[PDB]
RNA sequence: UUUCGGGGGUACUCGAGUGGCGAACGGGUGAGUAACACGUGGGUGAUCUGCCCUGCACUUUGGGAUAAGCCUGGGAAACUGGGUCUAAUACCGAAUACACCCUGCUGGUCGCAUGGCCUGGUAGGGGAAAGCUUUUGCGGUGUGGGAUGGGCCCGCGGCCUAUCAGCUUGUUGGUGGGGUGAUGGCCUACCAAGGCGACGACGGGUAGCCGGCCUGAGAGGGUGACCGGCCACACUGGGACUGAGAUACGGCCCAGACUCCUACGGGAGGCAGCAGUGGGGAAUAUUGCACAAUGGGCGCAAGCCUGAUGCAGCGACGCCGC
């Protein structure tokens, strides 16, 4: 609030935080949807269903919004949870 | 600090002469004042304080100093008692004084602190300095044919030159060629009353 | 960066400095991952001693020397050492010996006689 | 002349984890005993040699480990909380 | 170029602006904290690491905006809305990568059990990038390895008090999930009933810890000023965001106390940074000089910034010398 190099940042940070909470809703989005089709029980949905959250799990990874052991992680306990049903 | 009153009292108090030659401590050997004559008691103490006092006002050096050099004279892997008198005979002025170019100690330390000599080649006006092997201590060409240095060159034939000294020029160059022992030193006192009373 | 910096040693008038490894985060007088020579520009030729092993195995991981140090470097030839360019030429001026004591002693013994 | 694309890394030699020799003092919960180990310091201004008890939580898949029975362990990493040995095997049971 | 009101170009240069990096270091204080906070020694087959160094492979292709500018509205102010318009190393889609990530099968090997390693083999899926500059030219992306800086866990060690004897219910353990960089009741559902304590748990009081310092023959006792390391905090109490990294001192959001501005609608602030002021007190200093040296940030560089620092001023406050 003094120097200006910090309302720059007060900006920029804000902008960074929108950025950031739109990859991760989508991220929970996707992840919501295929834990609701492995729960309805059906294999091929829940199959490109997991092609499709990995690839935006990693995808996300690379944009820096996660770790990218997060996104091993959500990867790999997705892919479990496929191969037990 | 300097001490600067009279010089004849301390040696009246200390029941020894001090300065030499001085024909007052002879005329009255007694203490001063007016009680100089009452009997005293007789205490460890005060023949210990006696000695120290008989030490420190003999090469005009203050307590703290003194304290000091006997700290260091401790440290050292001699003996205690020596290694003071050493310490202490190595200080510049006393040095001046016992290669007779003063007469007395005190216009020896007049002598160093008005910067009219030059150890190794370099001016040093401290009387504290002390002196290791294989100095030259020189008079300054400027000071050379002064009154005191002059008449210090040519009554050259007062107190003998102890063995650790050496005058060398008819510049009166000084050398010294080690620090002196306590069999060259000849100095009044007792040594050991000195370490006896700075351990109480 | 892990930097060759040179911490200030000494007292006010004279500054004498010791040539350290540190991260450039740390403070002047803050802890040195290691101390690999020192450096006394008070003195009239002014001198420097680098341990040059050291200072290849640093330079080698890759720590940055600050300006002082590099110039240092140079004079040394650690630095062309490390890249290659002339050679490693030791430029290092150092301090002339004093003669002893027992020398000008003994001199001034014989001029007496 | 062309350098590998491959840097393989430096070996590094495996740690020494911790190991002590206790006896059995509790098995009521699955999967962990607990064991006493005693330690005979010497007293720091005495100089009598002092003998310290002090209980740790191993790990025991099959709980073959009854109370009484002198045991090995070596650290871990921490199973849970509390919990930073694992048994090696039963020394002596009893 | 000119009527001297100024007008155009340039890009040397540069206010404001977008963008990058920095701002998490450096500087202060010792309130809290009896604790893995600190000291010492280990473990991490349970882990991260921007900039830096060094191998390897790349650096393809397309698009939509917006700040600034211009026009206009609201408000006392703080500040804020709308229209139009514009650029990028800003933002976004795709291709490639098969070094990397996930899953299935499978070989060998080392163990310290989970497991680790051989970039093992194999089948399937997937994950990026940015240009600028003619000059000692600087950069972008993935990945192997170093270096640095950490995180987490553990042994032992250093206060006083039973005129403080019981304490604990996510509390002790297991399983499946979640979460995290990482292990773990860290979180959660279910299951079992454990766990700690006179070798002093649970309470109460006091306290930053250490290298060190003072004293002492030594053992020991007292202490933690300067200097150096670690920790904690930044008006009080919570909270996340951005980021490689956050107790975020000179960031944000909320609540509170206090101080200030207000057109009463609403707004602003945080010296335990350097000087300085008031108060408290027996008692503790200048609203100084400079980036010349060393360290740091940005920049290709010249250079800019630095109350860090280097110096100076005041006080017999101390040691030393005259």
């Amino acid at each position: 609030a003094n120097i200006k190099s910090q309302i720059k940042r007060i900006r920029t940070n804000e902008r960074r935080r929108l950025r950031n909470q739109s990859v991760k809703s989508s991220l929970r989005t996707a992840i919501r949807g295929f834990r609701e089709a492995v729960d309805a029980g059906d294999k091929d949905k829940a199959s490109e269903l997991l092609h499709a959250t990995s690839r935006k799990l990693d995808k996300a990874a690379s944009k820096g919004v996660i770790h990218p052991n997060q996104a091993a992680n959500k990867k790999s306990a997705l892919a479990l949870a496929l191969n037990k049903l | 600090a300097r001490y600067t009153g009279p010089a004849t009292r301390k040696s009246r108090r200390l029941g020894v002469d001090l300065v030499g030659g001085d024909q007052s401590f002879e005329k009255r050997p007694y203490p001063p004042g007016q009680h100089g004559r009452a009997r005293i008691k007789e205490s460890e103490y005060r023949q210990q304080l006696q000695e120290k006092q008989k030490a420190r006002f003999s090469y005009g050096v203050m307590e703290k100093q003194f304290r000091r050099y006997y700290e260091e004279a401790n440290r050292q892997p001699g003996k205690t008692g020596d290694n003071l008198l050493r310490i202490l005979e190595s200080r510049l002025d006393n040095v001046v004084y016992r290669a007779g170019l003063a007469r007395t100690r005190r216009m020896a330390r007049q002598l160093v602190s008005h910067g009219h000599f030059l150890v190794n080649g370099v001016k040093v006006d401290i009387p504290s300095y002390r002196v290791s092997q294989y100095d030259i201590i020189d008079v300054k060409e400027k000071s050379l044919n002064t009154l005191p240095f002059q008449i210090a060159r040519e009554t050259a034939g007062e107190r003998p030159i102890p063995s650790w000294l050496q005058v060398v020029g008819e510049r009166q160059r000084i050398l010294v060629h080690q620090l002196p022992e306590r069999a060259q030193i000849d100095v009044p006192l007792t040594e050991q009353l000195i370490v006896e009373l700075y351990s109480k | 960066a892990v930097k060759i910096k040179l911490t200030r040693l000494g007292k006010i008038r004279n500054p004498q400095y010791r040539i350290i490894v540190a991260d450039a985060r740390t403070r002047r007088d803050g802890r040195a991952i290691e101390v690999i020579g020192r450096y006394h520009p008070k003195e009239e030729p002014s001198l420097i001693q680098i341990d040059s092993e050291r200072a290849q195995y640093w330079l080698g991981v890759g720590a940055q020397p600050t300006e002082p140090v590099l110039a240092l470097l140079k004079i040394t030839g650690d630095w062309q050492k490390f890249k290659g360019l002339p050679g490693a030429e030791g430029t290092l001026k150092v301090k002339e010996p004093k003669p002893s004591k027992l020398d000008l002693f003994n001199a001034a013994l014989a001029e007496a006689e | 002349q062309k350098g590998p694309k491959y840097t393989p890394a430096a070996e590094k030699p495996r740690g020494r984890r911790k190991t002590a020799i206790g006896y059995v003092v509790s098995d009521k919960m699955q999967k962990t005993i607990v064991v006493e180990l005693e330690d005979r310091k010497s007293h720091p201004l005495y100089g009598k040699i002092i003998r310290t008890t002090k209980k740790v939580k191993a790990h025991d898949e099959n709980g073959e480990a009854g109370i009484g029975d002198r045991v090995s362990l070596m650290e871990t990493r921490p199973l849970s909380a509390t919990k930073r040995w694992r048994l090696v095997e039963i020394l002596e049971k009893a």
